RNA sequence: UUUCUCCCAGUACGAAAGGACAAGAGAAAUAGAGCCACC
């Protein structure tokens, strides 16, 4: 998953992410009570020597049974005002954001690919 | 078989005795008035019970598959 | 005879009489779904009632990798490759949950437990989700596949190198030289393939299991 | 350059008509729209490529507007 | 009951100037109807969201329970979940930029998902 | 069918779109030419000439009428 | 054991602006006591 450091793969559009870099996005802050990041949850991404928040949609953790365990781990970014930074989303994205608390509507809107 | 099935875990081992009791929770005060007050006596036999006892959530087996429609 | 894993009991102080009574609500639920006889490497489609959607089943193929578990609660992973990502799933045979059962192509591979695919290149993974089932022979074995994957670089998951993994299926020797073989080999602990305290056979509960089994039906 | 050009004139007309068969959506951007989408693509392609935005445009066409409701 | 066809001619009332349905097909796991709705300004599309959630509260659904209203910070995209449907409130030009009947209507073939772009990560040594 | 109410409503129809301007929109105005029509106005003309009278034009001879009289020929021979 | 969200309810209240309670529900978090069906 996605916790401090953690490079990730930023799946998105933006400018920052879609930009080649030599170090690579790794984050720096998990938003949520507990330390650990899973799909779903709020993290401080760094892109690009900026600070920029990003939604994890996969990781590489074990999961529950019954679910499809990614090979890599995929986030997606968010503005401060809560529209995501990128217009589209490449990696095939999990549907049970949608029922996940949270607001997750603009990011499956923008999500073409699901699983 | 006199097995009763109960939610969680229970402390201690396998084939390791325990004391069961009604709930004192304060929101089940009163459950032995819609059960056998003293207890629950086979000799009267008034009414045989179904060798297996389900609650009305629970999905028995051999039921149909769940779809969550 | 083919008797499933989840029937055969595993070793322990749990009592007998729950596996009887676990083995009736197994079979009883074997007749409202049918259960398809498969072993890892086989590729299969398994229809599962969708709790986020509505009203919508789904069915995911992949090719199975590993069996785990036992009685009511024993699930089956089967792994793919979908938009260039491996995914696995662990789906349980009993779930009331899962509509229906496919076996698009039932065969085995070399090994029992097939988690150095991961480690494998991605074509040996790659399996169309659409591809139709092939014929089967009923009175014969599953066909065997023998093909050796190859493996990527050496840092791996595990050292499948060392002798206790001991997986016929992978290609050491483009990857891996004689030498480091040997190395490897220093863990081979000779004794622990003559060592009988390591030993639980079930064949006799296995044998017993079929007669039970065939009497329900 | 599209491989027929009748079917440009038919595949419009089918959108337009669509449109009028299109209750839930706001009638007016939807025409407003395909015009707009016809004028952007259509007037300078190659062959292999008009032909997959004609073909696309079929399938448009025949599965309920794709997706339009 | 609070259906599709109660809420877009609500939408109406309330002149919403651009409204986009994509039905979805049973394979597709995602909600049956994806809405995109366009309105001229944060004032309006914070009366016109407000509106729709007091009228499916109103509108029965008292099975489903009330639908938090997400977006309503940013002033250019608000989203209403709904129990069958799902409506994107968005301004007129801020529709366009995102394109999101462009990604339902092409699930496959829309133009913004091929300017996605890929990146390399090597180490510092 | 009235030759003259068809060139009269092909005539109107012609006027109706406004893209097109009609400067000289007379029963014999070209379009390649007199009217520079590129493509698409040639297209949506016989668009919104179809839909008057019943479409059922197929293109393989829409482009090649190139003048409202020939369609208004090819409109009464068809009808 | 503690926090947060929802509900109550855009209601009570208030000229408006604004905006509660209590009761109920769902999420987590940590502490304590346990447990191995699954991972």
């Amino acid at each position: 998953a996605v916790q401090k450091m953690t490079r990730v793969r930023v799946v998105d559009n933006s400018a920052l992410g879609s930009t080649p870099y030599h170090r690579p996005p790794r984050c720096i802050h998990v938003y949520n009570k507990s330390g650990v990041g899973k799909v779903g949850d709020q993290i401080l991404l760094a892109i690009r020597g900026q600070k920029k928040k990003a939604l994890i949609v996969g990781h590489r953790m074990p999961g529950s049974r019954m679910t499809p365990k990614f090979d890599s781990n995929n986030v997606v970014l968010i503005e401060d005002n809560g529209n995501p930074v990128g217009t589209r989303i490449k990696i095939p994205i999990p549907t049970s954001l949608r029922r996940r608390e949270g607001e997750y509507s603009k990011v499956l809107a923008i999500a073409q690919n699901f699983v | 078989h006199n097995i009763i099935y109960v939610n969680g875990s229970v402390p201690g081992h396998k084939n390791c005795l325990v004391k069961i009791k009604d709930s004192t929770l304060p929101a089940y005060k009163d459950s032995c008035k819609n059960l056998p007050f003293p207890t629950y006596f086979p000799d009267g036999d008034e009414e045989e019970l179904p060798e297996d006892l389900f609650d009305e959530s629970v999905w028995q087996p051999s039921e149909p598959s769940i779809t969550f429609a | 005879r083919f008797l499933s894993p989840e029937f055969i009991p595993p070793r322990g102080r749990t009592n007998p009489l729950k596996f009887k009574i676990e083995r009736k609500d197994m079979l009883d639920r074997r007749k409202v779904l049918p259960i398809p006889e498969f072993y890892v490497g086989s590729i299969l489609r398994v229809t599962t009632a969708d709790p986020y959607a509505s009203g919508k089943t789904s069915q995911f193929l992949g090719i199975c990798i590993k069996r785990s578990g036992n009685g009511l609660g024993a699930t089956f992973t089967l792994r793919n490759t979908i938009e260039g990502q491996g995914v696995e799933i662990c789906f349980e045979l009993y779930n009331p949950r899962i509509q229906e059962i496919q076996v698009v192509k039932l065969e085995k591979r070399l090994d029992d437990n097939l988690l150095y695919l991961r480690d494998a290149l991605p074509e040996y993974s790659t399996f169309d989700v659409n591809m139709k089932p092939v014929p089967q022979e009923a009175c014969q074995e599953v066909p065997v596949n023998k093909l050796k994957v190859k493996m990527k670089p050496k840092p791996w998951s595990k050292r499948w190198e060392r002798p206790n993994f001991n997986i016929k299926g992978i290609r050491f020797d483009l990857a891996l030289t004689e030498e480091q073989m040997k190395e490897a080999q220093k863990w081979n602990k000779p004794w622990i393939e003559f060592d009988m305290m390591r030993e639980y056979d079930t064949s006799k509960i296995e044998a017993a299991l079929w007669e039970e089994i065939e009497a329900s039906k | 350059a599209p491989w027929s050009r009748e079917a440009v004139l038919c595949l419009y007309r089918a959108l337009l008509r669509q449109g009028r068969e299109l209750r839930y959506t706001d009638r007016d951007f939807y025409f407003a729209s395909i015009r707009r989408e016809f004028r952007k693509n259509q007037k300078l392609e190659n062959l292999e490529a008009r032909e997959k935005q004609l073909e696309k445009g079929l399938v448009f066409l025949h599965s309920k507007l794709g997706g339009l409701i | 009951k609070f259906d599709i066809d109660m809420l877009v001619s609500l939408l109406r009332q309330e002149n919403a100037r651009d409204i986009c349905v994509i039905q979805v097909p049973p394979e597709m796991r995602y909600t049956d109807y994806f809405v995109i709705g366009s309105g001229t300004s944060t004032r309006h599309l914070h009366a016109m969201v407000h509106y729709l959630v007091k009228m499916y509260k109103h509108l029965k659904c008292r099975s489903d329970p009330y639908v938090k209203i997400e977006g309503k910070d940013a002033d250019d995209w608000l989203c209403v979940d709904f129990g069958s449907m799902v409506i994107h409130l968005m301004l007129p030009e801020t529709r366009e930029t995102y394109e999101l009947e462009k990604l339902w209507t092409l699930r496959s073939f829309d133009d913004q998902l091929a300017q996605i772009a890929a990146e390399t990560l090597p180490e510092d040594f | 069918l009235t030759l003259d109410g068809i060139k009269d409503r092909v005539l109107y129809v012609l006027k109706l779109y406004d893209k097109i301007d009609p400067e000289k929109l007379s029963v014999n105005s070209h379009f390649m030419k007199d009217l520079g029509l590129d493509s698409l106005d040639q297209v949506e003309i016989i668009m919104a000439m179809e839909d008057e009278f019943g479409f059922e034009i197929p293109d393989i001879d829409a482009e090649k009428l190139m003048c409202p009289q020939e369609i208004v020929d090819y409109i009464a021979d068809k009808k």
